[PDB]
């Protein structure tokens, strides 16, 4: 016959849960403001600060020390695109799309967008270039799957745009990142590995018709690629899904349908 | 208002229905045909729930509960106050979720990104449908579905589970649970690993993915890598829900007795069924 | 069909990767294991090296001893018969001392003492493993987030096997070592405390467990969706935001009205996961020590402070 709880210790538990909700409100505030370290303050469509920034204030800045003498990054910090954006309003009020003023693939807007990232290669923990053509990566070779090197490369118009001449590999992560494709004029381009289908007789690229391969952004040194160059290449390729759709839906509709 | 980097992505195109008619935003939200459809379904659903609350005679969110038709109605319609609201609300919920996934697809197409997100969401929608549609249809009555109420739906899981003894004994449930636990473990480790690299010891330079691999190799002798971990989190969470839907779709249909007795199949294998000793001899 | 990046199309291999050195004692690292082409379809092909060291050996030895203490008792329950061992594998159970022994170490080997021994080895294995998550991060100059997250899992484990039993006044309260029997223990725990789904900390633990599948499905799918822009190179996207991190943020902003960053998503991640066992441990620590019956509690603190 011993038990000292009945009079007011189920209060504890009430205390605990009440405390938890207070803690959780605090946590969500912390997390949301942590997640405002990029892209804020919000802007009007003309790039000026928006009047309504929401109920959460910007966090105090933090600084990342970057390795290999690359400096630091402090965020939140001044935001700017640092590149021309070739788009114009299509309506007289906010919230409508912005039409490309030129060729959106060439101009790098919409799904063809790129970010003005640093024009230096990503580096591994030893300060060497993270990504290298396999011919220059000592000891690296295809270890499984069909080796794409030497295969013709086909675009979504079902025409051959070139031939694979190498694989660019991530050295520290031991993975394939790009295929290097040589074009009809003898120059090469990089294609993201995520955007190609390696088949037994060919590499197929659904994102681009063959005529758009020459427009893929080129790299300035043939044995390295900078973060800026990767953004431009990947943005352009993915942009083909929307912008080469005329040259894809025309073909894969005249390819099938013949009976009636 | 727009994120600072947002304008260059707000181009026309990517819609699946309606061309440019609904190709616009409201504040941060993209609309599209399916944004309109979601709004319509969600609004109607919420209104009908509010009506069910009135018929029930309460506005307390902890008391409001919308029930499917009693079992006597089988798979037919029911009067509104007697299960019909549940049925219409369920059609609205389904319209709203499916519209939400298809609006996500329009957003993928505008942004030139893969479709992995709404593909993943479609697993959640299929688990919901297993419980409110697929399983009740196979069992022959809407009344086997859960009710829409904050606490009442929990009474339904308890009552449903206890119908088959300790539901722990459902083997597809065991697997689903293992995927849930393993997913949370992996989410903790993934979050922690990226953060521990991005936020190293005071005054040290950011670590690299080389260090993330090194840390896991040191710790357990294997690192799945930065691509692998996101493949994994996706696979674990989708597998959890796949095995959840499976564990329920087989329950009350192909297996309807006490789940614990299912395991007798193993104990009763000829070559050891009759050996004495142990727990089952 | 477009390629979806669930499995790699082409694997590549280079020299075995011995990893970053930093402040690690390299004498305590093994050589590299084999390379698995099978694993390499989905993740890294390389196995090892692993870090051994003194704590490592301690943890492994202690862990194996926990495992063998249970397994030896299982053989005993099988009457040393291999066929009975396999038939009844899921049914054997190493159970804690009976209530009568309280918290004493006085119980006979066959009636609790062996459970205490197995538990002791488990305690050392887990805590020394925890030290290892801290020490391996320290040696590499990294933050201690893994050790802090691990501590949250450890919290529920300690509550179940150690803290709650001590507060209740007996080892009989602890969990048995067995496949089916730990499940019976779980079902019984809920029945005896008037239905755990009335425990608000259990409902929270489940919101976080489901939220943690919701969030990993969202995150894993997002990263794969933007892997065509290098999105999985998250550390570099954090240092130098790219079109991967922007398209990911805008997918969510356009869908649900707000979004994360490449760094901050990992903070939503860490906390969604750790709160599973944080709220969990609390909910079970309160069960029986301060609240006997969650249904009864809920009638007084859920309908009565709605005042
Ligand atoms: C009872 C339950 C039992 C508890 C058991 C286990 C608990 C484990 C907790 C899990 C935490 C995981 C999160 C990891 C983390 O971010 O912190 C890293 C941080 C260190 O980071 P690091 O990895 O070493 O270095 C990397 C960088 O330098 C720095 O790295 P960084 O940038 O990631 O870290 C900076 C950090 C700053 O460093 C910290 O101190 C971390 C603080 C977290 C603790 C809270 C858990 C409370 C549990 C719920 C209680 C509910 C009540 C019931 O910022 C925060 O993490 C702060 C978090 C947000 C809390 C917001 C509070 C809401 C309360 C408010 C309400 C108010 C108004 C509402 C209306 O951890 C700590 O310092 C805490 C440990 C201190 C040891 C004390 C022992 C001495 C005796
Ligand atoms: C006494 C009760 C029984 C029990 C009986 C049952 C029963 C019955 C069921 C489960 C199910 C589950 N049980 Mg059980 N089980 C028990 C003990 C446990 C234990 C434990 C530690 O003891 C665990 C971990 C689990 C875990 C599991 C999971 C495998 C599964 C639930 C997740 C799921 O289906 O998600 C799937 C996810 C969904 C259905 C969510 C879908 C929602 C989507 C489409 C959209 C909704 C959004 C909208 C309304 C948002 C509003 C807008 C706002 C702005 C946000 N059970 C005990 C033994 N269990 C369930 C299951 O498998 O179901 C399929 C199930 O039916
Ligand atoms: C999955 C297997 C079982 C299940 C069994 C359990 C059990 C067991 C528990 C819950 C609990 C929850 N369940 Mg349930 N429940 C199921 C079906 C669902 C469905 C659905 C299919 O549409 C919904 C919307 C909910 C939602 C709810 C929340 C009230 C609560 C926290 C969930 C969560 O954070 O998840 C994770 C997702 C997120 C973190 C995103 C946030 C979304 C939440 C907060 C949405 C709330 C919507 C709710 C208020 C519906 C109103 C919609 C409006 C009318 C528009 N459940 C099926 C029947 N559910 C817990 C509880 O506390 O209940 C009292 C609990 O203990
Ligand atoms: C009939 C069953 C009861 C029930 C009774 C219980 C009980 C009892 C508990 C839960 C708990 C939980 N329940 Mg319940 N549960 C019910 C029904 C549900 C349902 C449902 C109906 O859909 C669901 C989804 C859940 C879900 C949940 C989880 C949120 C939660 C466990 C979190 C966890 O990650 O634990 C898993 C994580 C751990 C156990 C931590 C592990 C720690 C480390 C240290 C492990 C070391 C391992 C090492 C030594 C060995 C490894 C070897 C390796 C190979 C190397 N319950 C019903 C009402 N539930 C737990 C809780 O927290 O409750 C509040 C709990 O104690
Ligand atoms: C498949 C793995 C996990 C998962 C994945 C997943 N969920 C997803 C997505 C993905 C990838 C999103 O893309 C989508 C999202 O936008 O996330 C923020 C979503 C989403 N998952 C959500 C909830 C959710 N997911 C859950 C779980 C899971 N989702 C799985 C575990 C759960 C659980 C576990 O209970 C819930 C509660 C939303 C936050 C969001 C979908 C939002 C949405 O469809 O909105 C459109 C519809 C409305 C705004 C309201 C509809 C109102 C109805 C017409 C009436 C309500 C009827 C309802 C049935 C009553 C329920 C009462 C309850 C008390 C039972
Ligand atoms: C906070 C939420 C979740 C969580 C988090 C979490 N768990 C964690 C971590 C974190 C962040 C750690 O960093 C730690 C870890 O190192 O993970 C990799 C861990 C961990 N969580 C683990 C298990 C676990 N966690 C649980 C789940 C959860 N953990 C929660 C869902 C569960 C559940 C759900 O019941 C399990 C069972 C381990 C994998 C690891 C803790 C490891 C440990 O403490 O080890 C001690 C014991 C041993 C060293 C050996 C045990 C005996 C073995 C049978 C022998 C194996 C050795 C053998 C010789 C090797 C065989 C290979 C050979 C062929 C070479
Ligand atoms: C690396 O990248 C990543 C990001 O970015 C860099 C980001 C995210 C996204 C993740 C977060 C922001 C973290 C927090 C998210 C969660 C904890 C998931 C749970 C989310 C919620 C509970 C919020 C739910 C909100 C919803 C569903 C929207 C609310 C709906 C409205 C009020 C209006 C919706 C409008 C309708 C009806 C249709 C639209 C049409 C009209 C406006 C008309 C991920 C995964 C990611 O990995
Ligand atoms: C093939 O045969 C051999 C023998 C070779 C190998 C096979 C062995 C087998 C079959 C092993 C079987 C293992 C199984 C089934 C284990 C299952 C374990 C489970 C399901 C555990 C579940 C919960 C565990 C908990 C909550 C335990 C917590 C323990 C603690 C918190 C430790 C507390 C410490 C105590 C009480 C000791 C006190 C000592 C001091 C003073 C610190
Ligand atoms: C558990 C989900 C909770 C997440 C909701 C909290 C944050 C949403 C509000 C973000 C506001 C966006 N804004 C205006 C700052 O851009
Ligand atoms: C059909 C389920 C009932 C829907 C009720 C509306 C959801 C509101 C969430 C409950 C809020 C409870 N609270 C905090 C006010 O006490
Ligand atoms: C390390 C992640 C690998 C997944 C293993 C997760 C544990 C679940 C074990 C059940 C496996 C059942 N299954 C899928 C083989 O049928
Ligand atoms: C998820 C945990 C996986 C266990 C991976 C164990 C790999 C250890 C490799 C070390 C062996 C190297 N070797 C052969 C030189 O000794
Ligand atoms: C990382 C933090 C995300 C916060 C998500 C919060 C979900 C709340 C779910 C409500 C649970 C209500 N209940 C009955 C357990 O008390
Ligand atoms: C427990 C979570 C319940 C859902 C709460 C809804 C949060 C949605 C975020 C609001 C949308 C952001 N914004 C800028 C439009 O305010
Ligand atoms: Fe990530």
């Amino acid at each position: 016959m011993v038990g000292v709880t009945a009079f007011g210790n189920f209060d504890l538990a009430s205390l605990a849960i009440y405390s938890f909700w207070i803690f959780l409100a605090g946590l969500i505030y912390y997390l949301q403001t942590e997640n405002m370290r990029e892209g804020y303050p919000l802007e009007n469509e003309d790039g000026t600060p928006a009047a309504n920034q929401g109920p959460f204030p910007l966090p105090k800045p933090k600084t990342f020390i970057l390795p290999h003498g690359r400096g630091t990054l402090t965020v939140p910090g001044p935001e700017s695109e640092d590149r021309p954006i070739a788009l114009a309003r299509t309506a007289v009020s906010e919230g409508f799309p912005h039409a490309p003023t030129g060729d959106p693939m060439k101009d790098g807007v919409g799904p063809a967008s790129w970010v003005a990232r640093r024009d230096l290669p990503e580096l591994d923990g030893h300060g060497h270039n993270k990504i290298k053509p396999m011919k220059a990566a000592a000891g690296f070779h295809v270890s499984a799957g069909k080796n794409p090197i030497g295969l013709p490369v086909r675009g979504c118009d079902l025409e051959i745009a070139g031939k694979v001449v190498d694989i660019w590999v991530d050295i520290p992560e031991q993975m394939a990142r790009f295929l290097e494709v040589e074009l009809k004029d003898g120059s090469t381009r990089l294609l993201p590995m995520q955007m190609v289908k390696v088949q037994s007789n060919r590499v197929h690229v659904n994102a681009l018709s063959s005529d758009l391969f020459a427009g893929i952004p080129t790299i300035k040194s043939p044995t390295e690629v900078t973060l800026l160059e990767e953004d431009k290449i990947c943005g352009y390729v993915a942009g083909g899904l929307m912008y080469a759709a005329p040259k894809r839906k025309s073909v894969v509709a005249a390819m099938l349908a013949e009976y009636a | 208002a727009l994120l600072s980097f947002e304008r260059k992505y707000r181009v026309p195109g990517g819609t699946l229905v309606g061309g440019n008619l609904f190709d616009f935003w409201v504040g941060p939200f993209y609309v599209g045909f399916f944004g309109v459809a979601t709004f319509f379904f969600a609004a109607l659903g919420i209104i009908l729930i509010a009506w069910s609350a009135v018929l029930q005679g309460t506005w307390n969110p902890q008391l409001i509960s919308v029930y499917p038709p009693a079992l006597e109605y089988g798979l037919g319609g029911a009067p509104l106050a007697k299960g019909g609201l549940w049925q219409i609300i369920t059609i609205c919920a389904t319209g709203a979720f499916v519209s939400w996934a298809l609006r996500e697809v329009e957003i993928c197409r505008k942004l030139g990104i893969g479709y992995h997100i709404p593909f993943a969401f479609a697993f959640a929608i299929l688990a919901y449908l297993t419980l409110v549609l697929f399983r009740p249809v196979m069992m022959g009555a809407w009344g086997y579905a859960f009710p829409y109420g904050i606490w009442t739906h929990l009474d339904w899981v308890s009552n449903t589970g206890y119908t088959y003894g300790n539901f722990h004994y459902n083997p597809a449930h065991m697997i689903a649970i293992s995927f849930f636990f393993t997913n949370a473990l992996a989410l903790a480790l993934h979050g922690a690993l990226v953060l521990s690299a991005a936020n190293p010891e005071k005054g040290k330079e950011m670590r690299t993915p080389d260090h993330e691999d090194t840390f896991f190799r040191d710790l357990v002798g294997y690192s799945i890598g930065t691509l692998g971990i996101h493949r994994l989190g996706l696979l674990l969470s989708l597998s959890a829900v796949f095995f959840s839907a499976l564990c329920m779709i087989i329950t009350g249909t192909i297996w309807f007795d006490q789940w614990v007795d299912w395991w007798q199949w193993w104990v009763k294998l000829p070559w050891w069924a009759n050996i004495p000793g142990g727990i089952n001899g | 069909a477009e390629y979806q990046n669930i499995f790699s199309q082409v694997q590549v291999r280079g020299p075995a990767d011995l990893g970053m050195t930093e402040d690690v004692n390299l004498a305590n690292r093994s050589g590299v294991g084999p390379f698995s082409t099978l694993l390499g379809w989905f993740g890294n092909a390389q196995l090892g090296p692993i870090y051994l060291g003194s704590l490592g050996v301690l943890s492994l030895f202690s862990g194996l001893m926990w495992f063998f203490t249970i397994g030896i008792w299982f053989w005993y329950q099988a009457g040393w018969n291999p066929a009975v061992f396999l038939r009844d594998l899921f049914f054997f159970s190493l159970e804690p001392p009976a209530p009568e022994y309280g918290l004493s170490f006085a119980a006979p080997l066959k009636e609790g003492g062996l459970w205490l021994i197995a538990s002791f080895f488990m305690f050392v294995a887990v805590w020394s493993w925890w030290g290892r998550t801290y020490l391996r991060a320290q040696a590499l100059g990294m933050g201690k987030h893994t050790a802090w997250a691990f501590l949250s899992a450890i919290w529920l484990w300690m509550v179940l096997g150690f803290i709650r039993p001590i507060l209740m006044g007996s080892w009989s309260e602890a969990v048995p070592y067995g496949i089916f029997s730990h499940l019976d223990w779980t079902n019984n725990f809920s029945l005896v405390h008037g239905n755990l789904f009335y425990n608000p900390f259990h409902g929270l633990s489940i919101a976080f467990l489901y939220g943690s599948a919701l969030l990993f499905a969202m995150h894993g799918a997002t990263i794969l969706a933007v892997s065509r822009f290098g999105g999985e190179r998250e550390l570099e996207q954090i240092a130098d935001r790219g079109t991967a991190a922007e398209r990911a943020a805008l997918f969510w902003r356009w869908t649900m009205g707000f979004n994360a960053t490449m760094e901050g998503i990992h903070r939503w991640a860490i906390w969604m996961a750790v709160l599973v066992t944080l709220t969990g441990g609390i909910g079970i620590l309160l069960s029986g020590t301060v609240v006997d019956n969650w249904y009864v509690w809920g009638q007084n603190h859920g309908m009565a402070p709605l005042n």
